[PDB]
């Protein structure tokens, strides 16, 4: 099974990249259910994570760096929901764009990555229930998994990546 | 935005002294703070980045410290040529906010002004206006008083001033008081004098000339 | 090393748009950096306008979003700032500076260019000489010009010792004015002439003026 992200404009085949981690935001306020939605503040959050490749993207780190043995989540303050959660992967997930306006990600590989990221967020926050919800909303560069590629700029809808619960 | 409040905004030290400027950020900005030096009429110069990394090309006299909501710039051996305004700058989050600035003025021996007076040129007199100039060259401090005397009759309102920023070499000031008149009011009087009061002067100094 | 020089008009009457170009020399705009515009007003301070990546990405200060455009001209190796619907509030000095991988520091700066938002016309100054304790003082009086600045030199940059080019002052007429003075030993007033070179690139006048005693 596969997950197809709608991207406009259509990225060419040679923008087929590796996802090496992402950036989350814990939704504040208030059941023992913690809710994370992919961060989309300003380019400086994505910068500060420093698991950043030359490819200047949002939501997901494309062609960034990988951790060693396993997933490592990081934050400047676990209590400040304003402060993002830099998730860094160990083993990358391939995003492949057919150039028909569609980019594809293995459902297996991604679900696996969520399981792990959930586990670590659980260690940190001590809860039981980890909910991934889509982008909270904002300017188009963030509310969508955006990126540059060959000088051209693309956007992708990613609400299909972040919509699950874990226990 | 992240509010950068410097401290103080204006200070006065000596050649050789240790200068300290603080910068408080509203939010925790980790260590993403930069210090700029800007001399009069020039573009800012990056002293420090990451609140501590001495930008290559700056003296090691300059040093940076702090991380969180408070930061310090130190100049450990101030020199004549550090007369500048210094700015602390955000970098954690757009917009990169700046500080209002700290004005480091170099303090030195009290110096008496060289007072020169200039008649209005025969060029300008034909235009219909006269511009008499009273110059106070190389003095200290910037406190001065300049009064005008046209046939001893005192003048009020028709003078306006402008001061150079401290010199890089000796750190003196230079002051200019322009007395403007019309041609008919200029030809009405003969002896034009300017009188100068200053901290370095025993008595007030006057300089004069006769029209023509 | 890397070097930036701005270009563009220092006057823009209200409503209209400010176009301004940063020319990059000794480095490509297609590097790994961002390119930034910052404005500075006496009294107000330093304000970050926006930045752009070599891949057409654009970050603008919230306060100016509705009005601001940054663009990258890869053919000419430059970037440019376009501010529409300008108000008197925008009267300031405009610098182009290159950071270093949006890592904090704005490393290299351009000399900056001053930009007035005024609905007054442009005109050149008139230059009147200023001629006379052991030391002699000369000067050039630069009266009634708009807009700023003026480029006053002495002996074409040969005599820059003792020179004091005072800051301008806005008249009630709305014309700037200033003097530039210079001390020289008294025994040199007759041995040589002193000539100031006043430039005013707004109205492009390259006035010289000889200063001789009386
Ligand atoms: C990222 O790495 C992939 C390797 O799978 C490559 O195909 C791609 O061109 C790289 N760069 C970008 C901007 O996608
Ligand atoms: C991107 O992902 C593929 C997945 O098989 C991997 O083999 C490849 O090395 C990655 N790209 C590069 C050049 O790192």
């Amino acid at each position: 099974d596969t997950i197809t992200l709608p991207c406009r404009p259509a990225p060419p085949p040679h923008c087929s990249s590796n996802i090496t981690g992402l950036i989350l935001t814990r939704q504040g306020g208030y059941a023992n259910t913690v809710i994370f939605r992919p961060s989309g503040g300003d380019w400086r959050d994505i910068a500060r994570c420093q698991i950043a490749g030359t490819v200047v993207s949002t939501q997901l780190f494309l062609n960034g760096s990988l951790a060693e043995e396993e997933v490592v989540i990081r934050s400047e303050d676990w209590r400040d929901n304003a402060k993002s959660i830099c998730v860094q992967l160990a083993t990358s997930v391939e995003i492949a764009c057919t150039g028909a306006g569609h980019c594809a990600i293995s459902r297996a590989k991604w679900a696996n990555t969520l399981k792990q990221i959930a586990s670590k967020l659980r260690e940190q926050y001590g809860a039981k229930t980890i909910i991934f919800k889509p982008s909270s909303g904002g300017d188009p560069e963030f509310v969508n998994h955006s990126f540059n590629c060959g000088g051209e700029f693309f956007y992708c809808a990613s609400t299909q990546l972040f919509a699950s619960t874990w226990f | 935005d992240i509010q950068m409040t410097q401290s103080p905004s204006s200070l006065s030290a000596s050649v050789g002294d240790r200068v300290s400027i603080t910068c408080r950020a509203s939010q925790n900005i980790i260590n993403y703070l930069n210090w700029y030096q800007q001399k009069p009429g020039k573009a800012p110069k990056l002293l420090i980045n990451a609140a501590s990394s001495l930008q290559s090309g700056v003296p090691s006299r300059v040093s940076g410290s702090g991380s969180g909501t408070d930061f310090t710039l130190t100049i450990s051996s101030l020199q004549s040529e550090d007369f500048a305004t210094y700015y602390c700058q955000q970098s954690h989050s757009t917009p990169p906010t700046f500080g209002q600035g700290t004005k480091v003025e170099i303090k030195r021996t009290v110096a008496a002004p060289s007072v020169f007076i200039f008649p209005p040129s025969d060029e300008q007199l034909k235009s219909g206006t006269a511009s008499v100039v009273c110059l106070l060259n190389n003095f200290y401090p910037r406190e001065a008083k300049v009064q005008w005397k046209v046939d001893n009759a005192l003048q009020s309102g028709n003078s306006q001033e402008s001061v150079t920023e401290q010199d890089s070499k000796d750190s003196t000031y230079s002051l200019s008081s322009t007395l403007t008149l019309s041609k008919a009011d200029y030809e009405k009087h003969k002896v034009y004098a300017c009188e100068v009061t200053h901290q370095g002067l025993s008595s007030p100094v006057t300089k004069s000339f006769n029209r023509g | 090393q890397v070097q930036l020089q701005e270009s563009g008009p220092g006057l823009v009457e209200p409503s209209g748009t400010l176009s301004l170009t940063c020319a990059v020399s000794g480095g490509s705009i297609s590097s790994t950096n961002w390119w930034t515009w910052v404005r500075q007003t006496p009294g107000t301070g330093l304000e970050w306008i926006g930045e752009i990546h070599h891949s057409g990405i654009t970050n603008y200060n919230p306060s100016l979003k509705s009005r601001v455009t940054i663009s990258v001209d890869k053919s000419k190796n430059q970037f440019s700032l376009k501010l529409s619907s300008v108000i008197a509030a925008d009267t300031a000095a405009y610098y182009c500076a290159r950071g270093d991988d949006i890592l904090t520091g704005y490393n290299y700066w351009g000399q900056g260019t001053l930009v007035t938002v005024s609905s007054a016309s442009t005109k050149g100054p008139s230059v009147f000489p200023l001629a006379p304790g052991g030391t002699a003082a000369l000067g050039c009086l630069v009266k009634d010009y708009f807009p700023e600045p003026v480029t006053v030199s002495w002996n074409s940059g040969a005599l820059t010792s003792g020179v004091h080019t005072f800051p301008a002052v806005l008249q009630s007429s709305g014309l700037y004015s200033l003097s530039s003075v210079v001390t020289v030993p008294s025994s040199s007033l007759g041995t040589q002439t002193y000539i100031c070179n006043v430039n005013h690139k707004p109205s492009n006048t390259k006035v010289d003026k000889k200063v001789e005693p009386k």
